């Protein structure tokens, strides 16, 4: 939650964070009566409209200052013994603070001295790409509410009875919130196994759904060298690795570039399959992670024909040398060739149409 | 000869043909042309030495010109490239002679027409408000409330409106209120509750007259018969409107503050597409573009250049929604080709060079997809920053004598073996090092010439 | 361009990393003492018509009879023609038998 | 508060007679910087600055070059343009003020120097570091400098560090380094042609320090000591 609503290159954070820490609190039980009170990791609901508006609201509160009357100043000077009942359906500008004996008041540290992060938030709100987490909405046009919960995960999760296959389509996301996303997405998964592998481990019998992670390009966001922003999958994910099997989710790792991949990950694996390698220092890696093979039997990877693999682990007798026929259906990508339109002619752009479509609203 | 040529491209579909890997020029290199251009490419030299002949060979290439003749002198094909330029060098490499009738789109200091109201809230900060004074906790407050009611006043048409987004207003407007707020005076007598004016009249709010109009009040006084208050800050930001009615006076950036016509006019909301025309190409139907920003103060490049990118990444982004409904990928793709890099993407993480960065980082993640490529070449590679560098697929780096700088062009690629790490200082004009996906197998190579060819002490405190 | 002399020595291994020169004779050794040490320059013939400069990096001497040897290896920087274009770059190879010269 | 050697930091006045007001701070770099035209020279004697707040004095000064020159250059960079004033920091016997281990008293030294390090080439301020231990000093700092001169080094670490930082030093080149002769020196890096072997001439005017010769004076009888006087000017206030 920290990396998303707030960007700690400034240095105002000692108060700032803090502040934030106590804001969310507060709404975050008010919201849910049902279920009483919450801490600052819970996840149940809340809403960050409104916690712009109160932190917005700090801005422009006038209490008073008066000896024997400490109540605020209203326009009519209604008397409110709690934020509550006010700040939600429209923030309360009140009389200006004076010295005057009538309208004397008090303000604080509070009255907008972090305004710099409140025009961040209101920009994050109206980002039209990242609509789907801050204003996710159903079929029928009403907005998720808890007892949803349900469809979150079965999207992924689909049916006992039947096979399925889900495909995240990561490309459209934005870059600054991937990792965040595959987090998250880790950790529901896991915690549906947990739950589900509750009894029917009776004496150590694995379960019947067990679900396969593929992490593909791993080095975007599980990388080696990256900074707090990036750590964030490299936690869930390793969790998995840690005790996964017990619960019945396991994990896949497919990278172009071992080198800049985590160590523990490829550490906790059992299997490998290793195609043809031409660069040198994920040759010494792949040769060090694992020591069955013999040094001179590694220097068979630089010279592997198309669809030739080396396999080395538990599951088969001895290593081996094998041979992939081709796939039907073949995978293939939307890519874009550059030097084959160009030798095409000019071609008309409407663009009064795309600067329509720019437009918005 | 004859048979590298052909194991080098024919497995291949659309080849490039890339210069001389030996001596003998039988010999032509030939790259997959896809994976070189369908992904990011890095040039990044050393001072004293012709890098600017081999991009300049490549782009020509690239385009079909060669030996001062254009090949599609009848037709133009379909080739989008735009190229910053900061020593004013590449404009006569493609000025060839009209008999050929190539239309080159030049473009600088004193015909742009790139408004204001483009910006985002984050630049448009920097471009008026200077951190420095350290005042900012009230006069900031005071000019969002006043850039943002003045979108309103022009225009009643949009709804839900806000700092950022992009509508046309005025900053001459803006300063008439700062001024007319800063000598705001209240009547303090019963019933007085306004702005009281020096004809004795009160008016019902600000909005009438102040961004209107200056105006002049009556004088503060304690006895009840001259009874009034001054505004809030009347003699507080007077130096905000001094530093900036002195910032606009400039001429190097009058196109900027007001952007004017052929015809005389201003722009406007709706004359917009025009903008995007310029800059990719469209309007002259001019294939490459470039922008010679020499002129332009060495303080506000990062802001010019974000807002470029910001424009031409958007516009291939909805062009290829706009496609997609129809089913297809894009047709016009666009090619950014950096050049003197280092004095907008700096390593050192300063405030105002973030405003550029994040943009041109965006392109580098997720540009592939939607039609927009990029480019780069420093002459300083240490000054750079990393993040860029490391997406790029193909590494292209000419003769690197410094220490500090070749130390960097290591690290960032391990794919650079050892024995061939000690050539990249020693090399001879014309060698370049070559390395990535694109070369079927790897190579090492050298280029032949282009033609055309591309040719008061106390004074500083008081900014401190 | 100006007349180089009488030589030194001979190349008897070459490489593109490494060039070793031999001398058989002290009276000539000691004649150029002064400028056969280390950190100086050598030219020495790749074919007809060009030279190349190399840089001392080891001097070895030796009186084994059953006589006197001397030994110098050297480092290639680039290449200098007959009219007087120092061209860095060392992609050439000098066969051996071919003279080294000291450098005026 | 009292120390009368510390009295530049906290008890500064003016000239005149007056005292310091936020208004003279002009003149304080005055003295440093100078007139842009006219070149100058200026020479800081931290001999007789307390060991103390050495290191303090050193960032002062450096933070506000780097600051001038910011601000110079701000608008002058119309097109990628360095400065007419140029400026050059000399820093001799590094090690002293610029520790590779050092706790936190020694800090305030590298982030000053290393910022010139990282960002200086922009705006005109450049470096020259003079040691005669290089093991000791900083590491950062060396290898963001461009060109090398070594002359004679006979410790066997000092030899072996300067042997990795050069990159074109081979292994063979360094063995010349015990065997310099005086006044002789090998120099690399991108000014040169070629790395090559040279020779300086005598200065003049040569540099001699004052320094105190003992046994030169230990040899000469009781020189009659006026304590009185000693302590009459060492009563003070």
């Amino acid at each position: 939650l920290e990396q998303i609503f707030i960007e700690s290159n400034e240095h105002n954070s000692h108060n700032q964070i803090s502040q934030f820490r106590h804001a969310v609190v507060r709404n975050k039980c008010k919201h849910n009566p049902t279920l009483t009170n919450l801490s600052f990791d819970t996840p149940v609901y809340f809403s960050i409209d409104e916690v712009v508006t109160y932190l917005e609201n700090m801005n422009n509160e006038v209490i008073g200052k008066l000896a024997g009357e400490g109540k605020p100043k209203l326009a009519n000077e209604t008397l409110v013994s709690d934020r509550d009942e006010l700040y939600f359906d429209a923030v309360q500008s009140f009389i200006v603070a004076s010295q005057a004996a009538a309208t004397k008041a008090s303000n604080g540290p509070f009255n907008g001295e972090f305004d710099r992060m409140i025009l961040r938030l209101h920009t994050r709100l109206a980002d039209p790409r990242l609509q789907f987490l801050f204003y996710p909405k159903k079929e029928d046009g009403e907005d998720l509410a808890t007892g949803d919960f349900a469809d979150v995960v079965r999207q992924f999760v689909g049916y006992m009875t039947k096979s399925n296959v889900s495909i995240i389509d990561l490309s459209g996301i934005p870059f600054e919130v991937l990792s965040i996303v595959v987090s998250l997405i880790s950790r529901m998964i896991f915690d549906f196994g947990f739950h589900y592998s509750k009894n029917r481990h009776v004496g150590g019998a694995v379960s019947d759904v067990p679900i396969l992670v593929v992490c593909e390009e791993a080095h975007n966001y599980l990388p080696r060298s990256g900074g707090a922003a990036y750590d964030a999958s490299r936690k869930s994910i390793e969790r998995i690795a840690k005790e996964g099997r017990k619960y019945g989710v396991t994990l896949m790792v497919v990278s172009q570039r071992p080198s800049e991949v985590s160590e523990t990950i490829f550490s906790q694996c059992s299997n490998f399959i290793s195609l043809r390698l031409t660069n040198a220092v994920d040759q010494t890696y792949v040769k060090s992670l694992l020591p069955d093979l013999s040094a001179g039997l590694g220097d068979l990877l630089p010279n592997l024909a198309q669809g030739e693999f080396l396999i080395v682990g538990d599951a088969p007798l001895m290593p081996t040398v094998g041979h992939f026929a081709l796939p039907v259906p073949e995978p293939h990508s939307r890519s874009v060739n550059y030097l084959q339109e160009w030798n095409s002619g000019w071609r008309h752009v409407d663009f009064d149409s795309v600067i329509d479509r720019w437009r918005g609203k | 000869p004859a048979v590298l040529e052909g194991i080098f491209s024919h497995q291949i579909k659309s080849p490039f043909a890339l210069g001389t890997l030996g001596i003998s020029p039988d010999i032509k290199l030939k790259i997959d042309g896809d994976r070189f251009f369908s992904k990011h490419v890095a040039v990044v030299g050393s001072t004293g030495s012709g890098k600017s002949c081999a991009v300049a060979k490549i782009l020509q290439t690239a385009v079909g010109i060669e030996s001062k003749a254009n090949a599609h002198k009848a037709a133009q094909k379909n080739s989008h490239i735009v190229i910053f330029d900061i020593h004013a060098e590449y404009a006569a490499a493609f000025n060839l002679e009209a008999g050929e009738a190539f239309t080159l789109n030049l473009l600088g200091v004193d015909n742009l027409r790139l408004p204001y109201w483009l910006m985002n809230a984050q630049e448009l900060e920097q471009i008026f408000i200077e951190s420095n004074e350290h005042n900012s906790h009230n006069q900031i407050s005071q000019f969002r409330h006043a850039v943002v009611r003045n979108k309103c006043k022009h225009n009643p048409t949009l709804t839900n409106l806000s700092f950022d987004t992009p509508v046309y207003f005025s900053i001459d407007e803006v300063v008439t209120y700062l001024e007319n707020m800063n000598n705001e005076v209240i009547g303090k007598l019963a019933g007085e509750g306004k702005p009281k004016l020096a004809n004795e009249t009160l008016v019902s709010d600000r909005d009438e007259l102040y961004f209107d109009a200056v105006q002049s009040f009556i004088v503060a006084s304690q006895a009840a018969a001259t009874k009034a208050s001054n505004g809030p800050f009347n003699g507080e930001f007077d130096r905000m409107i001094l530093r900036l009615h002195t910032r606009l006076a400039d001429p190097r950036l009058q196109f900027l503050f007001y952007p004017k016509k052929e015809d005389g006019e201003d722009l406007a909301t709706g004359d917009f597409a025009d903008v995007v025309r310029q800059f990719v190409g469209y309007m002259t139907k001019s294939n490459v573009s470039i922008i010679d920003l020499s002129g332009i103060p060495f303080e506000v490049l990062s802001i010019v250049v974000s807002l470029i990118s910001r424009m031409i990444f958007d516009f291939g982004f909805h062009y290829s929604k706009n496609r997609h409904v129809g089913g297809a990928v894009s047709d016009v793709p666009i090619l950014v080709v950096c050049e003197e890099a280092h004095n907008y993407l700096p390593r050192s993480g300063g405030a105002a060079y973030d405003a550029s960065r994040k943009s041109i980082e965006r392109i580098a993640k997720e540009g592939r997809k939607y039609g927009v490529t990029l480019m780069v070449v420093s002459q300083r590679p240490s000054e750079v920053s990393e993040t860029i560098f490391s997406q790029c697929s193909n590494f292209i780096s000419l003769r690197l004598t410094n220490a500090v700088d070749q130390t960097y062009v290591k690290s960032l690629l391990p794919d650079l073996s050892a024995g061939l790490g000690d050539l990249l200082p020693n090399l001879a004009q014309g060698e370049f090092l070559i390395v990535g996906d694109a070369p079927l197998m790897p190579t090492v190579g050298h280029f032949a010439l282009p033609v055309p060819e591309p040719h008061d002490f106390d004074s500083v405190i008081d900014r401190w | 361009m100006p007349d180089l002399g009488t030589p030194i020595g001979s190349v008897t291994d070459s490489s593109p990393s490494l060039i070793r020169i031999e001398i058989s004779s002290a009276e000539d050794f000691e004649k150029y003492k002064s400028m056969l040490g280390v950190g100086q320059y050598l030219l020495v013939a790749s074919g007809n018509n060009l030279y190349l400069l190399a840089s001392i990096t080891g001097v070895r001497a030796t009186h084994v009879e059953r006589n006197f040897r001397f030994q110098i290896d050297t480092q290639p920087i680039g290449t200098l023609s007959e009219d007087g274009e120092f061209s860095r770059g060392s992609h050439s190879l000098p066969v051996p038998t071919e003279y080294a010269y000291v450098t005026p």
